[PDB]
């Protein structure tokens, strides 16, 4: 049994700014099988993230995670405006295939 | 005419004698093998035994020559004719065999090596065939009937026997060069192993093969044993016929 | 392209069998696995189960009894079957592709799951 | 990139009708490439002192495969030029040769064909892609072509895995063997014609002679322009992880072979994509093919099972579910017999003789020759045998005979079954009158 914590659940950022988010497993499991997807709210969560260094089709190069063992993480070099949306960290090593808590982001703006 | 008598009736007897004196030898040879080899049997196999075969071969040779004998000497028709039938029977069954051993080649050497898995199963009981498939298995370069596998036959050499020799090819199959001792333990643990693997510690191609395959290989020394085979009886046969007219040409004469 | 396709009943009367379909294209089946993730409303990503290349299913321990994942490979086609769906089994019904090293590379679009025994208005 | 060829073998279904089970197929299979790889590794190839070969996909078809409309190679009259060129119209880019192994006669009753390899230019053979050619398809020349049988007879093994050699030579650049230096067997030289012709001949040697298993100087030098030209092109190195060819290794949990290869439901095929593939399914926490105490529903076994039988040095070895694995045995006690009462057991292996057991050591060592000997450790002062009164307290009078085979008198001899023993080397009776009459027997009988 394998519980991916995300932790912060909530991402309050302003505008370009370098926001980070952090994914932590229960027990270690191999650097390349954990993967990072968002979700814009009404939107077929896309693969963002796959073996946790390498980045997806179409991606902006901000995104950079990192991890290996029980800890990884994903960081954003500069806070993008659209990138409004729930950064899912994702496991199937072992089963059963635990995607975690979200992690959701909001662009922090003017009050 | 005179000329004639003389000479063939010589040529006659005297073919006949040395073939009595040498059918009696190799018979009183079997038959000594086999009474010294009946002495160390212990196990009941339709072994086609080396002293069998000197029995067989010197009986044969043995009542042929001594009706030729009979013949020859006391000039009897009918004696000096069936010793000409015998002959040329003789001659043309060793013929069809030859005939019959190129057709059927296939299985021909399968019930060779039949009657060699045979004597390797009474390897260590019948000496005379163990002396002869030594000498042959160093000679030739070869183990076994058709592969060194057969010897998985013999109680002693079988993966199931509990000695040391289990599936391991005899002392005499492994590659030893002249310049080498003899190690007895050479062949132990080689049947199981697959054929490539023990080329290089022991003989892999059987002995029936190897004896054909150095046959092909001695075109001259075939030849030659072929002819002391068969040549003497056509001689035989021949001298008989000189005979036959001779006795004919007697028998107008005296008449 | 590959794409992922669900077609869905969109409306499921309380206590009964609900039947989805993932007309997958662009990739062969047997070298895949499909996946099947749920989505309650506004809330986290639920793993029902996958069904493998070779056929094999391997489901949700909470899920087991109730779900049901087959497919036809020559028909390109993951078909995911529960039966007794309560009220809370309203959700989003993802189907995604297991690529390289687990991870959901492709997704489809989804279905939208709803749940009542109310009628139309 | 070094010295190791993968090897993409194909059965038909004649060879599968034949040797009947997928177990049969995948023996003789292996033991082609073993002795390939045996014939290859021997021969040095000038530029290369071991050449090796692994196969990756050991790909068999069944004979149910006979019906299938699309597969060509279910015609039972087909010509070798043309089963050569249907094996070669397969993609075989992935693979350093690839040859199909059938059981069909072929014309002329030739034993195989492929594809003759050169060093630069003149495409086809080892390391070779696929590309447009003639005829407008696109053909990868890294084919080769066997039959286990010509004249409708079956072609015993030795014959089978040289003319495979013949033909990967052929795809290792080596031509027939040409001239008097290389073709032996035509020589008039008694000496040299005994060795007999090498694998390179274009008529099927017997397999019996001695240079019917090796590559000749012509075929070596020839092989060895190709070796150097191509080799690090499509070989790889040697035990470099490749899954998918049946076998367990480091890098993964468990093989499987392809998609039509095995039945295993909790191991991925190789068609499974990278990182999956040759590993264990998620969830099912092993396999039958990493431990032999796995349950076949793939899941570790209970304390209960014993993966292994009884043993000459320990009861039956329990794993229960911690690995897949079973343990090191479980030792019997020190001087524990094994079989009959010749030897005792000390460190998982018996061996030392018996008499230690109580504690004595062997002797060296007439009936009394042949069951076991063994004194008073302080010097032979009492060399007596098991059975001996010397020895009321250990063996108390039991005797232990040898095994039948044993020698005894240094290794001048051998136990028989009824506890004596016969020189080895024996005399034979005819043997014997030949020395009786080739000696000096004129004054040796008188
Ligand atoms: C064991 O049985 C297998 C079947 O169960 C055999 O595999 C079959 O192999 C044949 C050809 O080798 C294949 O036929 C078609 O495969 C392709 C389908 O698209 C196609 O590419 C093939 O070749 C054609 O391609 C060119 C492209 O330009 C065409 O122009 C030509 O017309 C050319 O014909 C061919 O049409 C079968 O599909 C395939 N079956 C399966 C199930 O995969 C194995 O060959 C057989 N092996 C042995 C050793 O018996
Ligand atoms: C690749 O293998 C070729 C074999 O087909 C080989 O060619 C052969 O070479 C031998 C000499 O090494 C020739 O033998 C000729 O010369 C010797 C000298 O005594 C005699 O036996 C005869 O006179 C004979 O004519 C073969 O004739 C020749 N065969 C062919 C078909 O050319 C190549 O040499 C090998 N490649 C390399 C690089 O060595
Ligand atoms: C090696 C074995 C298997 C050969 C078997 C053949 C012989 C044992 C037999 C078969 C036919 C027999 C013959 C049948 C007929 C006659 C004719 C007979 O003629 C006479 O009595 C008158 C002529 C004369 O003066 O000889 C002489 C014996 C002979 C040759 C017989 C001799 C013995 C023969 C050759
Ligand atoms: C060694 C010297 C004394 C020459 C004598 C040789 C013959 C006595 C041998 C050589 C060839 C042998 C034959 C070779 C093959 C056959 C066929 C064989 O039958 C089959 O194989 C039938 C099935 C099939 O057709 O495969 C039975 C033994 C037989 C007659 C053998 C009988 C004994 C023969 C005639
Ligand atoms: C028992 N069968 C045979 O002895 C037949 C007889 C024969 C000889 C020459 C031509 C045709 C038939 N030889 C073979 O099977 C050969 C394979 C054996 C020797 C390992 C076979 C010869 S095919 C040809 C390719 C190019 C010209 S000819 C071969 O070298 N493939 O790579
Ligand atoms: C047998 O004796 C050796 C000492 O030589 C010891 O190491 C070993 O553990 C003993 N065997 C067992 C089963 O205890
Ligand atoms: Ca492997
Ligand atoms: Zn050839």
């Amino acid at each position: 049994q394998i519980v991916l914590t995300q932790s912060p659940a909530i991402m309050s950022a302003s505008l370009g700014e370098r926001v980070t988010m952090t994914c932590t497993v229960s027990s270690s499991v191999s650097s390349g099988y954990l993967h990072w997807y968002q979700q814009k709210s009404g939107s077929s969560p896309k693969l963002w993230i796959y073996s946790t260094s390498n980045l997806a089709s179409g991606v902006p190069a901000r995104f950079s995670g990192s991890g290996s063992g029980t800890s990884y993480s994903l960081t954003i070099s500069s806070m993008g405006a659209e990138d409004a949306a729930t950064y899912y960290c994702h496991q199937y090593r072992r089963s059963p295939l635990t995607f975690g808590a979200g992690t959701k982001l909001e662009i922090k703006r003017a009050d | 005419a005179r000329f004639s008598y003389l000479w063939l009736k010589f040529s006659l007897i005297i073919y006949s004698t040395v073939f009595w004196l040498i059918g009696a030898l190799v018979l009183s040879v079997g038959i000594y093998a086999e009474v010294e080899r009946q002495k160390y049997k212990t196990l009941e196999s339709a072994f086609l035994a080396p002293a069998i075969i000197l029995i067989l071969l010197g009986v044969v040779m043995f009542m042929v020559s001594f009706i030729g004998v009979l013949a020859s000497l006391r000039d009897n028709l009918y004696l000096l004719q069936a010793f000409m039938y015998i002959l040329g029977i003789c001659l043309i069954m060793e013929l069809i065999g030859g005939v019959v051993a190129l057709t059927f080649r296939n299985q021909t050497i399968d019930f060779l090596n039949d009657n060699i898995r045979r004597g390797i199963e009474n390897y260590y009981d019948d000496l005379d065939f163990k002396n002869i498939m030594d000498f042959v298995q160093k000679k030739f370069k070869c183990c076994g009937g058709e592969d060194y596998r057969d010897w998985s036959k013999n109680q002693y050499h079988d993966c199931s026997a509990p000695g040391p020799l289990a599936c391991g090819v005899p002392y005499t199959c492994c590659i030893r060069n002249t310049t080498e001792v003899v190690n007895t333990m050479c062949g132990y643990k080689t049947i199981d192993k697959e054929r490539f693997s023990v080329q290089d510690v022991i003989y892999v191609r059987g002995c029936t093969n190897a004896v054909i395959i150095w046959f092909m290989d001695n075109y001259t020394i075939m030849a030659g044993i072929l002819l002391g085979i068969l040549l003497p009886q056509f001689l035989g046969v021949l001298l008989t016929l000189l005979y036959i007219t001779r006795v004919e040409d007697i028998i107008m004469e005296h008449s | 392209q590959v794409q992922l396709k669900e077609s869905g009943p969109g409306l499921v009367a309380p206590s009964q069998s609900l039947s989805i379909t993932c007309t997958v294209s662009g990739f062969s089946l047997t070298g895949y696995g499909v996946n099947w993730v749920r989505q309650p409303p506004g809330k986290g990503l639920e793993w029902l189960g996958v069904i493998w290349g070779d056929g094999t299913t391997d489901y949700q321990s909470t899920l087991k009894s109730r779900l049901s994942i087959s497919k036809d490979n020559s028909k390109s086609q993951v078909f995911l079957k529960m039966n007794s769906l309560q009220t809370v089994d309203t959700a989003r019904y993802y189907c995604a592709r297991d690529g390289d090293y687990g991870r959901l590379d492709y997704w489809g679009q989804g279905t939208t799951l709803t749940v009542s025994s109310a009628k139309t208005t | 990139e070094k010295n190791t060829c993968q090897l993409y073998i194909q059965t038909d279904h004649l060879f599968f009708k034949y040797y009947g089970t997928r177990e049969a197929v995948i023996a003789q299979i292996s033991s082609h490439v073993k002795a390939i790889d045996t014939i290859y590794q021997t021969t040095d190839f000038s530029g290369i002192r071991n050449i090796s070969f692994m196969v990756k996909r050991i790909r068999i078809n069944t004979t149910a495969d006979e019906k299938d409309p699309t597969n060509p190679f279910r015609f039972p009259n087909i010509g070798v030029e043309k089963f050569l060129e249907l094996n070669s119209e397969q993609n075989h880019d992935d693979y350093c040769l690839a040859y199909v192994f059938t059981d069909r006669d072929f014309d002329d009753g030739v034993l195989g064909l492929a594809w003759v390899g050169a060093p630069s230019g003149s495409s086809g053979g080892i390391c070779e892609k696929s590309k447009l050619y003639s005829d407008g398809k696109k053909k990868s020349l890294n084919t080769g072509i066997i039959t286990v049988q010509n004249y409708g007879s079956h072609v015993p093994p030795k014959v089978s895995h040289i003319t495979f050699a013949h033909e990967v030579g052929h795809n290792f650049g080596s031509p027939h063997d040409s001239g008097t230096e290389c073709t032996p067997g035509e020589s008039k030289n008694l000496g040299q014609k005994e060795n007999g012709n090498y694998i390179m001949y274009a008529r099927a040697t017997s397999g019996d002679k001695l240079n019917n298993n090796k590559f000749s100087l012509c075929s070596i030098r020839n092989i060895s322009q190709v070796l150097e030209k191509k080799r690090n092109n499509c070989f790889v190195e040697s035990g470099q992880p490749i899954c998918g060819n049946g076998m367990v290794e480091q890098g993964e949990e468990c093989d499987c072979g392809y998609s039509d290869q095995c039945k295993d439901e909790c191991c991925f095929d190789a068609n499974q994509p990278e990182g999956r593939k040759c590993k264990l399914k998620p969830g099912k926490q092993c396999s039958p093919s990493q431990g032999p105490c796995c349950t076949a529903q793939c899941a570790f076994k209970s304390k209960s099972e014993k993966c292994r039988d009884d043993s000459d040095c320990a009861r039956e070895g329990i794993c229960n579910g911690f690995t897949a694995l079973c343990p090191a045995s479980d030792p019997k006690p020190n001087f524990t017999d094994c079989n009959r009462h010749t030897q005792v057991c000390i460190n998982g292996q018996c061996a030392g003789s018996i008499c230690e057991k109580y504690g004595l050591e062997e002797c060296t060592c007439d009936k009394e020759l042949c069951h076991v000997c063994c004194m008073k450790k302080m010097d032979p002062s009492t060399c007596a045998s098991t059975g001996s009164v010397q020895w009321s307290r250990h063996f108390s009078g039991r005797t232990i005979t040898l095994q039948p085979g044993s020698p005894c008198n240094d290794f001048r001899g051998y136990c028989d079954v009824f506890m004596r023993c016969r020189l080895v080397d024996a005399d034979g009776p005819l043997a014997r009158l030949k020395k009786a009459i080739f000696s000096p027997e004129l004054y040796e009988n008188i």
